[PDB]
């Protein structure tokens, strides 16, 4: 499907609290 | 749009500083939060610090000079929207002739024997009936003179201002947002019609997702068509944009132009000339003539509809601006004017798109005000499009357009005099949707005073209406 | 670990195998759902379709392949890790002389002069007596010569594949679940703690989650420390691995030994190549030669240390996989071998995770089995580590190690012939911390029939303990 123009390839979730 | 000039002139263009719109027998009962819009400077309601004349214009922001790079995406954008439109409705866009822009044709309604007719006649003291003849379809010396400048592309006129006498929330009407109507010369819109007349016939006659415009929809037997398509889709989103019509940059008004209004396409050639004219326009509000670059001015012969295709393309733009491999399929959207609905099976990031719109000079933010942001797994049921919910009516399952009952309210609690009967019938049309109880009570101010049409004649004639449309599909 | 061969052999190993373990009066009160693993092929509690030769290597199911990234991002871990290791422990790493090797320094137990000496040895008769001279610290001929082929890297050996004579889960009986240990050969763990010695002592000395280790602790002083350190964070998880050991990837523990055993952390450049002969390693089992390419071999010299250092580095490399940002500060850990505890403030999705430990070959699961999924909120005295719950003792305010009642009705209800009076004092130092009622219903059976320890006397003889520590 479509993917972002400006992503890395690095895919990470934030820490959350 | 960007002011480039203001200066005064002789010749003062009057503005109606009076509203005709009085309370009604309703107003004392719902004692709406909405009132007529304030159409003088002295108005007493409107907040501290509110000089009308100057927040009326307000607006008016500036021009977005877009990038090369954003031109070029753009212009691919119309370009593949132009496609899409041209491939549903054909190519026949040869122009009307002046007998069936003034007449209308099959999905173009019969241009107005007595609205406004512009400038210069306004000044002149001339009706719209003195220079054309609307029973027989033909133009007098005056209309034909100034059709003849305009076929050698030496045309040039001034949109008068009038300030829209109507029902506004009162935060709106303290706060001076009185909306403006440009209405332009009537040998303007009569050209306009012929040049691109048989085109938006061709669009209010295909309106649906597929085109992605509801202009000439009728929403009481279209809801249901409307509903059902966008009930199938994960992610519904209702997109708000602040003042649409003013922010349109004259680099995607002229590209829009260029791209859909092509000769191959089947058009006269001054079909994108007459559309390139509302680009740099001079607007006249009494003493004051205001030259403005960039905007659709708001009220001309195609303005819904030259609305809606740029709200189309703005939505490819956005997307494909922040995602590769966006395609036509990617997502389905409809359209009137600003109004719009858009759905897709993917996870689309509304909340991304927020400075691709910024780059074509369009603010958008979730209609919704639940959140500041938008979100997915919203569904048809959750959207509001031309002021009306999409609810599931019991007795039929069909989709009816349900409007707010404080919007009914204020509508039922303001009318021009003699004109209350006309109105009450007009808007029991609106309230049947919302149910007997509440159709009950909204016309209950109005019980042996005026006749209420019957809950059970409105429900009955919309059944048959849809049950028609889907008998005449089968 | 990958089995890339399997081939009979006539120099077999071992004869006909019973077990040590007998009930004991416990047993018939207790009823624990656990018994003596199977050691024999024709044990009748084996299930059918049972092939005890085969299901005791069944854990080697393949050596999982890391990408490139993973390869990178793991390399990185085991440096970070690496560099917090050696700044606590420091770079004192010189190889200890075959004198120290033997004979154990400060922080590192002598050498047993009396175990099994491993392959060749052992078919040829040889106890380690007739090898090495554990009293002078010296070592024969054939040992000279081997230590001589590992300076030169040309050393190659078989690892000897025992059974473990212990007390399993009745489950793990029936399927011939019975584990194994691997003797390699006496001059192999003789250089091993020449290369990796004073480091091995280093790691002893300085157990805790600062380095993230528990080898070498004394849970009876040190849950005190533990529990404290833990009790500070808002989350604790406890996690369980499957066959932890096997599923060490060559990949992993390749790239493990490169960065943690480097000869700029004082290692002699051999450390490294001694701990990479543990890769790919051929076993004896009877009359099977089996070989096998990853996992570790389970009782080489250092298990327990190699094991909890790739530990350490799995949690790092997994939450750095999933997560932006991640760094030693944000999370605290302690393991032993498989067995850890990990906490933190931040509400780290622990069932997210699961993927990232599949890239190693790991699996993980909640330790707490009432549920097959990771929560937040968990305390340190929620978990268990080393079969230990953290539990506050009124008497003291010191945290103790407290074993489920469950666990110690098992641990009571076997013990090898003739050793049960020495066993029950043991096991007293265990119960003890389960409060004076269960200490006295889980020695309840044995009364008249063995001295019990008074709850009373090993109460005090732990207060003194903990508060001399």
């Amino acid at each position: 499907g479509p993917l972002e123009r400006q992503r890395p390839l690095k895919v990470r979730a934030k820490l959350p609290r | 749009g960007l002011i480039v000039d203001t200066r005064d002139v002789e010749e003062r263009v009057h503005v109606m500083r009076k509203t005709k719109l009085a309370p009604t027998v309703a107003h004392g009962v719902f004692n709406p939060e909405f009132g007529p819009a304030a159409l003088s400077n002295k108005d007493p309601r409107l907040n501290e610090g509110v000089v009308l004349d100057e927040v009326i214009f307000s607006k008016h922001k500036g021009d977005t000079k877009m990038s090369a790079e954003d031109k070029a995406l753009f212009r691919r954008c119309a370009a593949d929207y132009a496609s899409r439109l041209h491939s549903v409705l054909g190519t026949a866009n040869a122009p009307l002739s002046i007998y069936e822009a003034i007449k209308g044709v099959d999905g173009l309604d019969a241009m107005e024997p007595d609205t406004a007719p512009g400038l210069p006649w306004a000044l002149q003291g001339k009706r719209r009936g003195a220079l054309i003849d609307f029973e027989n379809g033909t133009v007098g010396p005056e209309v034909e003179a100034a059709l003849k400048l305009m076929e050698k592309r030496e045309y040039k006129f001034a949109c008068q201002t009038f300030l829209k006498d109507e029902i506004r929330p009162m935060e709106k009407v303290r706060a001076g947002k009185t909306r403006i109507v440009d209405v332009l010369p009537v040998e303007h819109i009569l050209y306009t019609r012929m040049m691109i007349g048989r085109f938006c016939a061709q669009m209010h006659s295909n309106n649906g997702p597929q085109i992605g415009s509801a202009v000439g929809c009728n929403p009481d037997v279209d809801w249901q068509r409307f509903g059902t398509h966008f009930a199938q889709y994960r992610n519904v989103w209702d997109v708000d944009y602040s003042a649409f019509d003013a922010n349109h940059c004259s680099d995607a008004m002229n590209i829009m132009f260029e791209e859909v209004f092509r000769t191959e396409f089947g058009f006269h050639p001054n079909a994108e000339w007459i559309l390139k004219t509302l680009v740099n326009t001079e607007h006249a509000y009494e003493n004051k003539r205001i030259t403005v670059e960039g905007g659709m001015p708001s009220g001309c012969s195609a303005t819904s509809i030259i609305n809606t295709i740029l709200n189309n393309i703005y939505v490819l733009y956005a997307l494909r601006r922040h995602y590769e491999g966006v395609e036509l399929d990617t997502y389905t959207m409809i359209s009137y004017g600003d109004d719009i609905v858009v759905a897709s099976d993917y996870d689309l990031d509304f909340e991304a798109l927020k400075p691709h719109f910024k780059s074509l000079g369009q603010t958008i933010t979730p209609a919704d005000k639940s959140d500041k942001g938008f979100v997915l797994g919203h569904s048809i049921t959750d959207v509001t499009f031309l002021k009306r919910h999409f609810h599931m009516d019991y007795g039929t399952g069909f989709y009816k357009p349900v409007m707010a009952s404080k919007t009914l309210e204020a509508i039922l609690s303001f009318a021009r005099r003699g004109t209350i009967q006309e109105k009450l019938i007009s808007v029991a049309g609106l309230a049947v949707h919302s149910g007997p109880d509440e159709y009950r009570r909204l016309f209950e101010p109005f019980q042996g005073l005026f006749e209420i049409p019957s809950y059970r004649s409105l429900y009955l004639r919309w059944v048959n209406a849809v049950c028609g449309d889907a008998a005449a599909a089968k």
